[PDB]
């Protein structure tokens, strides 16, 4: 198709970004929604922190990126995960590979 | 199998294996000598290489800078590197494709120990080629080639994550180097299969799903912060996105090309920048005959065809969870 | 799966009307960037209400909802229509069934 | 062919052909007196039938209420009608299936307009189809039974955009009517093999693409609207929300009765309520092998597979839009 380009491209890009940031909050409210729902845990990232490292060997130190990409992860990713201790298994798996 | 080889070869009274154990064996000399000696050969070969790679690419006239190859496990990545990178895919003929930074590039030799066959899974070298891969990259900061310029050099990772893309934004700017990032999509179905088709016998991971999964959520959530980031800065470098066509072939998304913003492809940049998420699984789903043969169904060349499916076919009946966590246990 | 009831159903609702509100107007937002790109007729439902019938018979009387309707069935649903002459064949199209 | 029957059997300088062109045909005495004996006789046979469906729903203890069934075309909402509304069902037995307010049930004698064969198109007649379902909707607003009670009705069309749903709550509150509503949604590629399964000796409508398309995108888009009304208004009357499995069975899937608001299967309520829309074709889609295979992939049911496979079959090689276009043509 035709390249979109100079304010054309801006504008998409834009407009686009709008789009996936009501998408990302949104997956999360609902998640948390039917989350609440089914009972699955409340998730707690220091309980997280000690049974699994969630520092990828200390590159990730800023805690709000820190938290926000576990939780949502715990959320939105694996809705049929109920406790943190499961997640765990997973969290360790994901550092065993690149 | 399941002792990591840091636990095995590690010296002493191990730190509970979250940082802290990074620092311990980020020390050299907390390992056992022989395998102290095996870090140090696997050391010199990957500098070696990446030297050979460095001067490639200056000889060819490249400032210095940083090849980023961002992308979700078995996307494309090396086929576009070789293709849309020609001075990078010049410089990777040298050295047959070693050089770049990437703990996977360790695994092999790790797993097999000098021994002469593989005892060790990917898990159990993983921690270990990952300690390796940043002691190869420290050295890599402030090296030179011949002329006493910095040397470029290949970072070849999955970059999903804002924190490690700011990190080696930092590293190039810290080094006097520009960000050549080329950023590599494919459906998260094309890298299922992707996996199952890399032969143990070959040197490509094969993570299980989990893996493969939030790989790609990770890297579709956080590509237009990337784009951002040249968008914003024209001096950083350039930035190109491949996606992946309905018939298997890579066509050009998006661009940031001499601080130049365009979108060759709106319909692909809508669909690759967000992860297609809903509340509750492409896990459970059965690879079936069905299955199968929808996938053979927009792959036209016959070596792709009949090598995709063959992969398939061994795990014929199972999940793609099942199946990736079949293919990851083989040794 | 488990029913949400009471309170949870009625937040998963609510939030779910975010979600395809921010959907719904971001699929125009983004239609109207790629039509100003390619060079479609800018939309005139008055031009276009010369060619074809938009009231449905009578039917649709709220210019608010009707310039709505068709608007955005224009550029969201036609992309690839350039003309509103070519969209009024589609409308009519549209009327010749139930 | 082309040109319509209010144009063939109206009378005199026909307006343009926007309304006004409605409140001159809407006069039953702008047609031929042939063409005006024709619509008495259909519309008594109409009334004789609502007629009956009311008596059997009084009998059976049923307030008088107006049952809407929402949704697309092809979606299997005669199936849900059947089965989830006993009373109706019931009710539809005795009538075998006439009586209900739809343009569509005019269609085949308009059509064959006593001559023993069809000879104008569905097309052809839909505009005087239409007036025909207006002036029996019109005269069954304020009908009675023989208790002096209401009569029921049942509204069978699209019923997609808000000003219809309020034009129906205002047709029910008005007359002292609840309002008891089905609203049934399939994937629109459903809607599409259910239109080609259609044949032309049957009285079931066989639009092109464009309506299948467009009818799906407006009943998902304007779905939750109706469901605001009733939770809203639990006086209204109740709501059902039924959807497609992957294996073609339909499900509960949101429901306000009795006031009460459920979500039966969250997934699916995240699907139904939107259209799945990108910036540029399902109408360009081949069907191939392996869109039949597809399909059939997921349908057990033998006669329904047996089907769905020869509807398929006779357009193999075609474009959705082609099929549906040449599917339409047929008399």
């Amino acid at each position: 198709m035709k390249t979109l380009t100079g304010a054309d491209a801006l504008e998409f890009h834009k407009k686009l970004k709008e789009r996936n940031k009501a998408l990302h909050a949104s997956d999360l409210e609902l998640a948390l929604v039917h989350a609440d729902a089914v009972g699955k845990e409340r998730f707690d990232l220091e309980e997280l922190e000690k049974i699994c490292d969630t520092s990828d060997a200390g590159r990730l130190t800023d805690a709000k990126e820190r938290n926000d990409i576990y939780e949502r992860m715990y959320y939105v990713e694996y809705p049929n995960v109920m406790t943190l201790k499961e997640f765990a298994h997973i969290v360790e798996t994901l550092f065993s590979w690149s | 199998q399941r002792k990591g080889t840091d636990e095995i070869y590690g010296l002493g009274s191990l730190p509970s294996a979250g940082p802290g154990r990074w620092e311990y064996l980020a020390n050299p000399g907390n390992w056992h000598p022989e395998r102290r000696k095996l870090h140090e050969k696997l050391l010199d070969q990957a500098r070696s290489s990446a030297l050979t790679l460095a001067e490639s690419l200056e000889s060819d006239g490249c400032q210095p800078t940083l090849f980023a190859l961002r992308g979700n496990t078995a996307t494309g990545k090396t086929r576009i590197a070789t293709k849309k990178i020609p001075v990078l895919a010049a410089a990777l003929k040298k050295t047959a494709g070693k050089g770049c930074v990437n703990p996977d590039v360790f695994k092999s030799s790790l797993a097999k120990s000098e021994t002469g066959a593989k005892i060790f899974s990917s898990a159990q070298v993983h921690s270990e080629s990952s300690f390796l891969a940043d002691r190869f990259e420290g050295g890599l900061r402030s090296q030179k080639t011949g002329s006493g310029a910095i040397a470029s050099i290949v970072v070849d990772k999955r970059l999903s994550r804002e924190y490690e893309i700011d990190s080696y934004i930092q590293l190039a700017k810290e080094t006097g180097r520009k960000v050549e990032l080329c950023d590599i999509d494919a459906p998260l179905e094309n890298s299922l299969v992707g996996v199952l088709q890399r032969k143990p016998e070959g040197e490509d991971p094969r993570p299980p799903y989990p893996v493969v999964s939030s790989g790609f959520v990770a890297v579709r959530s956080n590509r237009m912060y990337v784009i951002d980031r040249f968008i914003a800065d024209p001096s950083l470098g350039n930035y190109r996105l491949f996606g992946t066509a309905e018939d298997g072939e890579k066509v050009m998304v998006a661009s940031v090309i001499g601080g130049e913003f365009s979108v060759e492809n709106a319909e692909l940049y809508e669909k690759i920048t967000s992860p297609q998420l809903s509340v509750t699984d492409l896990a459970d789903k059965v690879i079936d005959k069905e299955l199968i043969d929808r996938l053979e169904n927009n792959i036209a060349d016959p070596e792709r065809a009949a090598k995709t499916r063959a992969a398939l076919e061994k795990y014929s009946g199972k999940s793609w969870s099942a199946a990736l966590a079949a293919h990851s246990e083989l040794i």
